[PDB]
């Protein structure tokens, strides 16, 4: 007859709680494991794998494989900007469905850095230089490449080799960001300018396409488990 | 601890080794820490990867599947096989691996509701419900006057109103060693018939009932049932489903574009 | 030098110029069934010579308007000699492959391919109340191809071959997750994947089940000027490796 | 039985089961060199990748 | 419960027999009696109830239809039509209920 | 006034747990035990007990002790089928009422091999050989004593001894198969053919029978509890 | 008092009585012999039984 | 291949042991002992005949 | 674990986080040196603070 | 949901345009289906209710309101009153409402 007290928080059901509970079949021996090949251990290992970068929507190359070809051509006048999006990686419309979205669309917090992998697929006889630069937000987006060469930038070449990984660094006065659209929090912008014109041989296609991938650094991490706002349901299927 | 690593200081250099530039044709992602293409401070990073695991991220109950069975009538009673096909808050979650291997714990929550009674001066005592789990190959009942529901050795549980919800913890119970949210290939060696279905993840029905009589008025009830991956791992990881699910059986589905669309490509 | 290779098997041999390295799987290298994990009662059987080496599928046109191919992987193979011929008589059976596939062009073309073998391929039907049947679903070492319109509704078992959905009803950016490499006509010429046996069972049927499939998706799509050679095919050859079977029957 | 926390806190199995134990979530081990860098020969940061 | 192609277009021509062909598979998880309906839209035609058949039901179709297979228990709930003429024309529900599981198939046929 | 809280899983009646419970009569002291012979420890010691399989129904033999006797007669041509039935030992119409099917009708996930006793209990100057084959499934059913002898098989011969066990052995992909009839885990086929006729002398019948037992290897094991198909009930008795 | 499950698990006895203990679900053994092989004589298996 | 410098290509040289007739299909002869002969840089490729022959020599 | 009240009292922690441990109380410490006298030169009591 | 000035007082001459603004800012805990108002205090004069625009409410002001923005998922629900008489003195209520967040304007017009 032990004397016992019944503090607040009885009979409910937490929806996230961890205790034991009375087994429904006892001493069911379950089948030994199997060393099955690629298992993960943290979603973590998720977010270092490249993914490639719908950064060409422009609301029709969004129905085709058109959306990840970002144009580039020999230009006539110098020191055009290429592409440009802001750095929101939950709720940007270009950033959303990669492989980093929808990992970061199930939390609300995260940090870290972020790389970004270009590969220029053109052809074997063509060169150019582009400028990747980052603009820390504060001010607009910049509008010439004498503006966007003040941030973080790298002065890419092409060669033999074919990428160059844009790292963006990790410049925020909180530990943190949100994942949803907000201003107290936004993240700069990122540019990529032509340093030099593209130049091609005789008899060549002057018409080229760079792929664009995007990941996170060996600091990223994430917080406060939430569910996505992508999948809806009506009825039971 | 699952610390993440901290960053190290760096000073211009100017040499023959570049970190920057490599090749993405090898399949092989990058490696390259901002600590290589600028100049960094010395950071202690303090953060921790705990709240991204997989037992984290899994391990929180979600509602299945919830039937409604009235008192007043005859066969007033429902039925559901084992599956977790049907919501789809909880579907997708599951689609992010390809094999799994997790023991469960049920919860139902079970509520009542007063049907519109006719006769005069209606009062009811508490009720209580069962909640009957028939193994794959079993005898099913047919009606709730039946002698297949007591004289019975399946595991059951009884509950009555006004308590805790219920609930029982399931082992990992399967043929092979890990549920297959996905299998390509038929079910019959001639290649005929339905095309992505598999005996390895069956886990039998539920049956459940009123165990009162019917007093004066009808009592509609509702029972619904939350799972709980636990001890879970996850193997050969997967794409998040895009397209919006159509059926509970096959993967269908209609196009639809990769992401939503902006003005132009600069803004 | 760092750009050649020079793989061998049986009694067949691939050897390239000009190639990036070999990406293995999830970390694996294909062996045999180690007895802790055996299920069969009986003793298994390994050619280990007449299986283990270089069958050659058929080629493809790689034309400006391309959209895709895909092959089911332990299903392609299933008229190519011994290893078809083992897979008919017995009922089990393991393998791990070694994919190679090979386009070469010019230093004056342009393109890009993505060879990427997803593990448990699940293919949508067209119809939503159908499912593909198998005649449309794989063929003969045959590559069936994608398309760049969405397939209509009044078909009753097709696939839906719209490519940016992969068929599987995911984004197609995303596929990069499962191993894979990327054909570069302006530094790559091959690409190599070394698949180990990814399955929930030890063993299992290779008429019923086909447990990988092998897909090619041209992002930049090719393009010349006029006068280079208007035809580049592409031909992909896949070799098995540590293979064994059990359960002799008849023929079937 | 006892353990750290996010201090100290005490554990105590009671039924005699596997199945029926609390969740975990304490098994913090990672390894990503499987998924990132699933190539043969191994690949240096500094030198080219050819 | 699954059906093979739970709907489909079928074309004959006036006075051919119409194959309009139900197969289905069964899960482990169904133990249940064995009921088969077949149903028109242009009400019952044959009913499978009990391991007997009940077929008199519709009046414009009397005797010219008929199961195929001597082994209904085992995944056939075609249907035999015969003579086939212009008032022939809807779409069919191959509605078999064994419990806990249920499925169905709607031919449409067109002549 | 010990703090407590209570967990969602309390005031239920859960049919297969194991708690303590106060007793209704103290300190009755039980009529000490006695060695009584025979004593079962495991349900696995009754299914390696052999049982005749009825294996002759054909629908008019049921009702009649002549279901377990399996015509053998002396034939004229070479090379024909004895008996053959599916091995499927909790749904098939035959291994079902036997002393195996009666403890696999509780369980739902079994293993392990079979063996199956034959024995020749015809006259005593005849002889004969036969071939039991088991053929593993994938194909149909073989149909030609050249067909069969292509899977496991061996071949029996009738001398002193009137005995030979087949025993099937255990190939299958998964590491247990359910006992009702499903298409996913089949387990093959059995067969048995002439090997040669069976000869007699003068004024010996030429109508022999054959007695086929059942039971299991020192591997079995069952799982997953539940009860049988076979007993209903409508009213108390 | 402690043993092991199927890690390990704590059981108290509280009431003065023995039919007041839970299930024991843990009295694994078998012996066949008496059933299978009740003869007299030892049967080797490989010579034969004549 | 004593061909230009900026061509490619790739060539599959097949032996075919006796027994059955001459392969016809890329299909066949890729069933006996080859080598995927790949031309870039280097200009050779030593496809070697080895000795499979039931008796110790052969007539010329 | 086992510490003193306002005898002594006996504190175990069930739960395996931080944030559901029961409030302090006891956290006796203060030092109003930083809000009192935040001068540079230390000022004496007696001497004249000029 | 957050407006910049929920009230003022603005001054136009007769037969000017009117600019009566609505700006607003969305705090991260807002994420349902956008919904914006009109109304007037001499009665909706225009609605934003699905990414659709209904503004045939007032039949004193038909087509003499509309929208400036492109971008009214952005903060901007302000309206381009034209052709200013003496019948459209009164208060104005910008009401936007964003699951779960509700922010008011008043604008009182005098001329």
């Amino acid at each position: 007859g032990l004397p016992v007290m019944t503090t607040p928080g009885s009979t409910q059901f937490l929806t996230s709680d961890d205790f034991q509970s009375p087994s429904a079949m006892p001493q069911f021996d379950v089948t030994p494991e199997m060393q099955i090949p690629g298992r993960v251990n943290n979603l973590m290992e998720i977010a270092e794998v490249d993914s490639v970068v719908p950064v060409n929507n422009t609301e029709d190359n969004v129905s085709s494989l058109k959306a990840y070809q970002i144009p580039v051509q020999s230009n006539s006048d110098n020191g055009k900007q290429v592409f440009g999006f802001p750095l929101q990686p939950g709720a940007n419309n270009v950033l959303n469905r990669t492989l980093l979205g929808e990992i970061l669309n199930y939390y609300t917090h995260w940090s870290g850095s972020i790389k970004l992998t270009f590969m220029f697929c053109g052809s074997a006889m063509a060169t150019g230089k582009f400028l990747l630069a980052y603009s820390p937000p504060g001010a607009g987006v910049p509008k010439n490449r004498k503006d966007a060469m003040l941030g973080t930038h790298v002065i890419w070449d092409v060669g033999l080799q074919s990428s160059c990984v844009l790292c963006v660094p990790w410049i925020s006065q909180t530990h943190y960001r949100y994942v949803v659209e907000d201003e107290y929090t936004a993240a700069g912008y990122v540019t990529c300018w032509y340093q030099t014109n593209i130049v091609v041989p005789a008899d060549v296609q002057s018409s080229c396409d760079i792929l664009c991938f995007v990941s996170a650094c060996n600091d990223f991490s994430v917080r406060m488990l939430k569910d996505t706002p992508f999948i809806r349901q009506d009825t039971f299927y | 601890v699952a610390r993440v690593a901290d960053t190290i200081s760096s000073r211009p250099t100017n040499s023959e080794s570049i970190p920057a530039l490599t090749a993405a044709e090898t399949g092989h992602t990058s490696q390259v820490v901002p600590s290589d293409t600028m100049q960094t401070r010395h950071v202690k990073n303090y953060h921790s990867r705990s709240e991204s695991s997989i037992e984290n991220f899994l391990c929180r109950s979600a509602c299945v599947y919830y039937a409604t069975y009235t008192n007043n009538s005859k066969k007033g009673f429902a039925e559901w096989v084992i599956n977790t096909r049907q919501v789809a808050q909880l579907r997708r979650k599951l689609e992010l691996f390809t094999y799994l291997r997790f023991d469960l714990e049920l919860t139902f929550v079970i509520t009542s509701a007063q049907q519109p009674s006719t006769a005069s001066s209606v009062d009811a005592p508490v009720q209580t419900h069962q909640i009957m789990y028939v193994p794959p190959g079993g005898p099913v009942p047919t009606k709730v006057k039946d002698y297949a529901w007591q004289t019975s050795t399946n595991p059951s549980v009884f509950w009555t109103e006004g308590n805790a919800p219920p609930r029982m913890s399931i082992p990992f119970i399967s043929i092979g060693n890990a549920y297959s949210c996905f299998y390509d290939g038929w079910t019959q060696f001639s290649r005929n018939g339905v095309y992505g279905i598999n005996t390895l993840n069956n886990m039998g029905t539920l049956y459940m009932r009123h165990v009162n009589e019917a007093g004066q008025g009808p009592i509609k009830s509702t029972v619904r049932i939350y799972f709980k991956p636990k001890h879970v791992k996850a193997w050969v990881p997967r794409p998040p489903r895009l397209c919006q699910y159509e059926k509970q059986k096959n993967v269908n589905f209609s196009p639809i574009g990769v992401t939503t669309s902006r003005t132009d490509i600069i803004t | 030098s760092d750009r050649v290779r020079s793989i061998t098997l049986g009694n067949s041999t691939i050897t390239t110029q000009e190639c990036a390295n070999v990406v293995v799987g999830y970390g694996v290298w294909p062996e045999y069934l180690k007895d802790n994990e055996a299920t069969a009662e009986d003793q298994p059987t390994q050619p280990d010579v007449a299986t283990c080496r270089f069958y050659t599928l058929e080629s493809v046109q790689w034309m400006k308007n391309s959209a895709g191919w895909w092959w089911k992987l332990p299903d392609a193979l299933s008229q190519m000699g011994l290893f078809g011929q083992n897979m008919q008589y017995h009922y089990l059976g393991r393998t791990g492959y070694t994919i190679h596939v090979q386009c070469n062009a010019s230093k004056f073309h342009q393109g890009c391919l993505l060879v990427v073998c997803v593990p448990e391929a699940e293919m949508g039907c067209s119809n939503l109340n159908n499912t593909p049947e198998f005649s449309e679903l794989s063929g003969g070492d045959s590559a069936r191809m994608f398309t760049d319109t969405q397939v209509g509704e009044s078909n009753a078992k097709k696939v839906q071959t719209a490519v940016w959905n992969a068929g599987m009803g995911v984004g197609v950016g995303n596929l990069t997750i499962f191993p894979h490499q990327w054909i570069n006509l302006r530094t790559n010429n091959s690409a190599t994947l070394v698949m180990p046996y990814i399955n929930s069972v030890p063993m299992d049927n290779m008429f019923r089940h086909n447990n990988l499939t092998l897909m090619i998706i041209p992002f930049v799509p090719l393009n010349y000027s006029e006068g280079s050679s208007p035809y580049v095919p592409i031909t992909v050859t896949i070799a098995p490796m540590c293979a064994e079977y059990n359960g002799l029957r008849l023929a079937s | 039985q006892v353990s750290t926390q996010k201090i100290h806190y005490t554990n105590i199995n009671y039924y005699k089961d596997a199945a029926s134990n609390s969740a975990n979530r304490q098994d913090f081990t990672q390894d990503p060199g499987k998924f990132t860098e699933p190539v043969k020969d191994i690949m240096v940061k500094t030198m080219p990748a050819l | 419960l699954s059906i093979t192609t739970p709907e489909e277009m079928i074309e004959k021509a006036k006075g051919e027999t119409a194959y309009l062909p139900c197969k289905f598979t069964l899960s482990p998880e169904d133990q249940g009696p064995l009921d088969i309906e077949w149903l028109i839209s242009p009400q019952v035609i044959i009913l499978y109830s009990g391991d007997k058949i009940y077929d008199d039901y519709y009046p414009d179709l009397k005797g010219r239809v008929h199961f195929t297979s001597n082994d209904l228990k085992s995944g056939d709930a075609s249907i035999n039509v015969t003579n086939l003429q212009l008032s022939d024309i809807g779409t069919y529900q191959c509605k078999v209920k064994k419990a806990p599981g249920v499925a169905n198939k709607k031919i449409h046929l067109v002549v």
